[PDB]
RNA sequence: AAGCUCGUAUCAGUUUUAUGAAUGUAAGAAUGAAGAGCUUUUAGUGGGCCAUUUUUGGUAAGC
RNA sequence: GGAAUACUGCCAGCUGGGACUGAGGACUGCGACGUAAGUCAAGGAUGCUGGCAUAAUGGUUAUAUGCCGCCCGUCUUGAAA
RNA sequence: GAAAUUGUUGAAAGGGAAGGGCAUUUGAUCAGACA
């Protein structure tokens, strides 16, 4: 029989072409992030030079990690935690920040530790704890064809396109986020820092908004 | 002449435990001359042997041995955890246990 | 109770006619209150004046 | 351990009122997030505003000007108690403002049982000229050629058994 | 059949993300930037102190 | 035949509660039906119970230490069934087979190369 | 448990916006889920004790 | 004026030590290196080497030792009793 | 010719309880593989 190497070679050519498209996309995203953060730095410096003040653009993305057990929780927040897919303790998800989502966060403050993620944390979360909801069935990522097969409908064709849709909160954020199975994190490597976990972060605890120290926290949980 | 010691003498203190539940699978060992967690990092992976003396001569010796490796530092005083092939007898809480110098990273 | 629905559907009828009569990016959906965008606020006349519990 | 923060806010720019008065204050905290929260807490007390009505415009770490010169600080403090709130003036000799407020917070907890949420730091000032330093325990160290010993010193043991019977000379 | 993590095991790191070769080659994480002389004004300095 | 190493999960016997206390209560396992039993509500320091978690590995289930499934055999015609499956099954001569017939089965199993688990059964000299 | 539909846009102890004198509606808002509806019938079940927060009465004090 | 450094954050930077794990069983896939052929840390352990070959594994068992562990059944009640 | 219950012989343990679970030492005893 024919087709033994012919269709194989043609498939390999198609693989090389698809890979090259992903490469130039990744270079474009890399240059995008670099120039973006440089713009924030330079605009800050220019504001100081003008004798002005530069406010930053408010963060449009939070990472939420459940801090408490399943029990002795009122129903008003218990429903909310199911809606943010925080089903067990240390389970984490990304949330798009709106007026609708911020009050959901305010209801569950004693039960979660949330903050604003950097690129490095999201990159490490998706590379290590990356799992997809393919019809169901928590599929491990490992291959770019697995991402493209489901999310090629929404443009996304690789692992870094997915990360791009997460951080630069895009037109198809809902589908990339809901595709991602809620991250199952270990207890933090260095410990929680605090003696008592259930005080607010401002008053020597873990729960509530920490804004930037979620990067230090989640990277140890990862 | 008098000294033939090629190991560091140490004491089997206790099992790995809470207040109410002991885990016989992990035994805590104090190595002599070690006072920090930093010093005991040299001692991880090294073979410990508890050398005891039994009256019946099994295989041409009245001396019996239990082997095990040091696994991880335990606390802030240089006491180290240890996992043995067969666990230590629990009667050996405060017995001399021989921490050897192989396998060497020196 | 549903006083806004019928009015916003009438607005949807106005924005569907405007959709057909123009090279359009439609957007008829209400989007919730977004995070605040960056701005360079100048302190030339309006000086950043100090305060404290003096009292 | 502390850090000084300049934190500003100007109740969000709306219609008919553009560019409000930018309320600036110096806040001692451990990090940026606590400083921000403390600033909102102070604003709600200084006048009738809220967290949602305003915005943090600039948060900035104020490093100490000369962290090598020993200064004579005087700190105006007020704090909530078992009874009503009351003013207090404690004089602290230290190198930096961060370290001086640090010694104050630990002393306030030690002598008055006031935690971090109770204490309102009003004003930290350098006392430039000596003999204007009011407190006697600070004026105690401002004498000419101060030579004092440390009698009876403990020798910290690394082992359990010693072979000397220790000598607490100095 | 088994989950090989990226970050460690550089081979699966190159399986995903073909740019990883180029990123490592140019260093691109330890990338230097050009300096300017935009000094802060008198107003910012006086209100900081 | 190539087999995995055998992991048993529970080497011990699941003895009935208070089987060692009373003589009338057999050592044979029964579940404590009563609602106020500390065994049924699985307290700290009480006897362990048979549950499906203790299930043996499917690839090494029913296997003797040698990696053989034991198979009871009465006579030659039943032993001749394991001609093809010599490294999977091993013969077990039934308890009631006479000393006259055991020598027949042992010689025949030596010829076909089928392993007998119990020689020395009724083989006194 | 059984049959017949749709496996869906059938919805949710949740937030938002708007309508209103901590509860009421609607949504071409958010977020979450593939276990939805309709008949037919078949077991068990029909006590309460403790505590937190609202609120009305109380008094040496509990309440 | 010209520098250093702390702290904070990043590196798809490099280099050691230690622990537990090796599931699967001809080949398919995704990759990397190579001028190509071929190789590989890339769809889950192989290579080399030694002692013993029996009571040395291990089991059953009597005891010792560390830690845990109310007496079952019924009947009450919101519970224990 | 069972158990309850008892005698003898051999081993072991035992300072105001005993029997039970996890783990091991010790003593006793036993299974294959080397057909």
């Amino acid at each position: 029989a024919e087709q033994v190497a012919a269709e194989r070679a043609a498939r390999k050519a198609a693989n090389k072409e698809k890979r090259a498209i992903i490469l130039e996309r990744n270079a474009a995203y890399q240059k995008e992030y670099e120039t973006a953060e440089r713009n924030i730095i330079q605009a800050k410096r220019d504001a100081k030079a003008a004798g002005s003040y530069y406010v930053e653009a408010q963060h449009k993305l939070v990472f939420v990690v459940r801090i408490k057990g399943i029990n002795k929780i009122p129903p008003k927040p218990r429903k909310v935690l199911q809606l943010l897919r925080l089903t067990r303790i240390n389970s984490g998800t990304f949330v798009k920040v709106t007026k609708a989502t911020l009050e959901l966060l305010k209801l569950i403050e004693p039960y979660v530790a949330y903050g604003y993620p950097s690129y490095s944390t999201i990159r490490q979360l998706v590379y290590k704890r990356g799992f997809g909801k393919i019809n169901k069935q928590r599929v491990p990522l490992s291959d770019n064809a697995i991402i493209e097969a489901n999310l090629g409908k929404y443009g996304i064709l690789s692992i870094d396109d997915l990360i791009h849709e997460i951080i630069t909160v895009g037109p198809h954020f809902k589908q990339a986020n809901n595709f991602l199975w809620p991250f199952k994190l270990s207890n933090p490597s260095g410990g929680w820092g605090v003696p008592r976990k259930f005080k607010h972060f401002i008053q020597g605890g873990s729960f509530g908004n920490r804004e930037e120290f979620i990067n230090k926290l989640v990277k140890s949980m990862n | 002449a008098e000294s033939h010691r090629l190991y560091v003498k140490g004491k089997h203190l206790s099992y790995q435990r809470s207040k109410r539940v002991n885990n016989p699978n992990v035994s805590l060992i104090k190595i002599e001359g070690v006072a920090t967690p930093q010093d005991a990092q040299f001692y991880l992976g090294k073979r410990i042997a508890y050398v005891y003396r039994a009256s019946k001569e099994v295989r041409g010796s009245k001396i019996r041995v239990m082997w095990g490796k040091v696994t991880r530092t335990h606390g802030n005083s240089g006491v180290v955890r240890a996992t043995f092939r067969n666990n230590l007898p629990a009667k050996t809480f405060g017995a001399s246990v021989r921490i050897f110098l192989y396998p060497s990273n020196i | 109770c549903r006083q806004e629905f019928l009015e916003r559907v009438k607005a949807n009828a106005a924005k569907r006619a405007e959709a057909k009569a123009q090279g359009v990016a439609v957007q008829l959906k209400r989007q919730p209150a977004q995070p605040r965008e960056s701005r360079i606020v100048s302190t030339e006349g309006n000086v950043p004046q100090t305060l404290a519990p003096v009292p | 351990h502390f850090k000084e923060y300049q934190v500003i806010g100007r109740r969000l720019p709306t219609e008919s009122v553009p560019e409000p008065k930018l309320f600036r204050m110096r806040i001692f905290a451990s990090n940026e997030v606590i400083a921000k929260s403390r600033y909102w807490y102070f604003l709600q007390k200084l006048h009738k505003v809220k967290k949602a009505s305003g915005e943090i415009v600039s948060i900035n770490q104020i490093n100490e000007a000369h962290p090598t010169k020993v200064k004579n600080f005087g700190v105006w403090v007020r704090y909530d108690s078992r009874s009503g709130t009351h003013n207090m003036y404690k004089e602290i000799r230290d190198v930096s403002r961060v370290a001086a407020v640090e010694t104050l917070y630990q002393d306030m907890a030690a002598r008055h049982r006031a935690r971090f949420r109770s204490i309102h730091i009003l004003k930290v000032a350098e006392i430039e000229k000596t003999a204007d330093v009011k407190r006697q325990y600070v004026k105690q160290f401002l004498t000419k050629d101060l030579k004092f010993p440390l009698p009876h010193r403990v020798q910290k043991s690394t082992k359990t058994f010693s072979y000397k019977r220790p000598s607490t000379f100095y | 059949v088994l989950k090989k993590n990226p970050l460690k095991n550089k081979q699966v790191l190159l399986r995903l993300n073909p740019y990883a070769k180029v990123f490592a080659a140019e260093k691109l994480g330890s990338k230097k930037a050009e300096k300017t002389g935009t000094k802060p004004a008198a107003v910012f300095t006086e209100t900081l102190k | 035949l190539p087999h995995p190493k055998i992991v048993k999960k529970h080497t011990k016997k699941f003895k009935r509660h208070h089987s060692d206390r009373y003589h009338r209560v057999a050592e044979n396992w029964r579940k404590q039906k009563g609602i106020d039993s500390v065994v049924r509500r699985r307290f700290r320091g009480n006897i362990s119970q048979p549950k499906i978690g203790y299930g043996s590995n499917k690839k090494t289930k029913f296997l003797s230490p040698s990696g053989h499934k034991t198979f009871l055999v009465a006579n030659v015609k039943d032993l001749e069934t394991l001609t093809m499956h010599t490294k999977t099954y091993a013969a077990e001569i039934a308890h009631n087979i006479s000393a006259k017939n055991r020598v027949v089965i042992l010689a025949r199993a030596k010829a076909l190369g089928i392993k007998v688990t119990n020689p020395k059964g009724r083989l006194a000299l």
